[PDB]
């Protein structure tokens, strides 16, 4: 009956900062603690074993340290490719009596300069209109930060409780994001109007991309 | 050259059973401890089961006598049989190799398989085109994509031109709609002068329903 208390749950830093993750053991696991990194959609990769030993093919800016029952994983110079979730694994002996314990995990976001999105808008296709439902999708490509106020207008009338948003994970190269806002209506509600638009607000700027039914 | 490939998993009704398998390539799993580790959606890693080099099986408290880990040495494959599945059992299950003689850690994993325990029924997706528009698209670049709507359960896999188009491709995570069905989009940016001469086909795969959709996205004109 052993538990791994990981801290913190998440943290943001800029490229070059020094970040620290801590793992507290319920009892004493001696040195049998390992650190792993997991990227979205992927299985974790072994970063550090036996508290302070480096794996094969892991850069030197990952380090591990032990102080009794407190284990520390340090990223000395954060790089844009370190965006992941980090876990500790402690094993009391053979794992019996729930001796194998994972940490809660730490999600590491990356702080960078503000970058404006490229905004596209796609009307619903006729193939989808044949079924009595219309989804118009607003795409925001390569922006930062993740925060962005995306609103919908139909005939310059603001919409609420009518769309759904989805965010990609932070890009592994330029630490950027991509957002999709899908506005769903019935075929009748789509035919009842003409001008559709999505407005993206990011600080002091608010760019609106639009299209009108029929004409083009 | 050393891999663990997992198969099995999909939609299972509560109280129903399922069997996951993990084929090893490049080594014999009979020489290592092997492990099954799960992860529920948006949560942490949860240890499930371990099998010894002798064949001794260790399980967890919540899955004691309910699951069964095994290995076939002739086929060189690990197995996890699940019998009394509950709603809290939906998760991505991973097969992992434990190196207790050197690392005292896990040095090899496999891609996960998603097991969804639910009473809902399997439904295939509808794939509509997000058509590229005229050359009024932020310069020389254009945006096109596929809208994958009304499917269940997860996951869906999208690719473009059978894996030939990868750069500038964004497949958004799925969103649970009010209807209990999922929906997502996959968009790609291309040079605007590519339209008309280069074809763009999105490849939607939905293994839970054994459905595969290839939709050629074509430009929508004006007039």
């Amino acid at each position: 009956a052993i538990q791994m208390t990981q801290s913190p749950s998440s943290l943001s830093a800029s490229v070059g900062d020094r970040v620290t993750i801590t793992c507290q053991a319920s009892q004493s696991i001696s040195n049998q603690l390992s650190w792993y990194q997991q990227k979205p959609g992927k299985a974790p990769k072994l970063l550090i074993y036996d508290a302070s030993s480096l794996a094969s093919g892991v850069p030197s800016r990952f380090s591990g340290s032990r102080s009794g029952t407190k284990f520390t994983l340090t990223i000395s110079s954060l790089q844009p490719e370190d965006f992941a979730t980090y876990y500790c694994l402690g094993i009391y002996g053979d794992g019996a009596d729930d001796g194998i314990a994972f940490g809660g995990g730490t999600k590491v976001e990356i702080k960078r300069t503000v970058a404006a999105p490229s905004v596209f808008i796609f009307p619903p296709s006729d193939e989808q209109l044949k079924s009595g439902t219309a989804s118009v999708v607003c795409l925001l490509n390569n922006f930062y930060p993740r925060e962005a106020k995306v609103q919908w207008k139909v005939d310059n009338a603001l919409q609420s409780g009518n769309s759904q948003e989805s965010v990609t994970e932070q890009d592994s190269k330029d630490s950027t994001y991509s957002l999709s806002s899908t506005l769903t209506l019935s075929k009748a509600d789509y035919e009842k109007h003409k001008v559709y638009a999505c407005e993206v607000t990011q600080g002091t700027t608010s760019v609106t991309k639009s299209f009108n039914r029929g004409e083009c | 050259e050393v891999q663990l490939v997992e198969s099995g998993g999909g939609l299972v009704q509560p109280g129903g059973s399922l069997r996951l398998s993990c084929a090893a390539s490049g080594f014999s799993l009979s020489s290592y401890y092997m492990t099954w580790v799960r992860q529920a959606p948006g949560k942490g890693l949860e240890w499930v089961s371990v099998i010894n080099v002798y064949g001794g099986t260790y399980y967890a408290s919540w899955a004691k006598g309910r699951f069964t880990i095994s290995r076939d040495n002739s086929k060189n494959t690990l197995y996890l049989q699940m019998n009394s599945l509950r709603a809290e059992d939906t998760a991505v299950y991973y097969c992992a190799r434990e190196d207790v003689a050197v690392y005292m850690a896990i040095d090899l994993w496999g891609q996960g398989t998603l097991v969804t325990v639910s009473s809902a029924s399997t439904k295939g997706p509808s794939v509509f085109p997000l058509a590229p528009s005229s050359k009024s698209t932020s310069g020389g670049t254009a945006a096109l994509g596929c809208l994958v709507k009304d499917y269940f359960p997860e996951p869906v896999t999208v690719s473009w031109n059978s894996g030939a188009l990868t750069s500038g491709v964004h497949t958004f995570p799925a969103v649970l709609q009010s209807s209990g069905l999922y929906s997502l989009s996959s968009v790609v940016t291309v040079p605007s002068s590519s339209l008309g001469t280069q074809t763009y086909i999105c490849n939607v795969n939905h293994k839970p329903s054994n459905t595969k959709v290839d939709k050629k996205v074509e430009p929508k004109s004006c007039g």
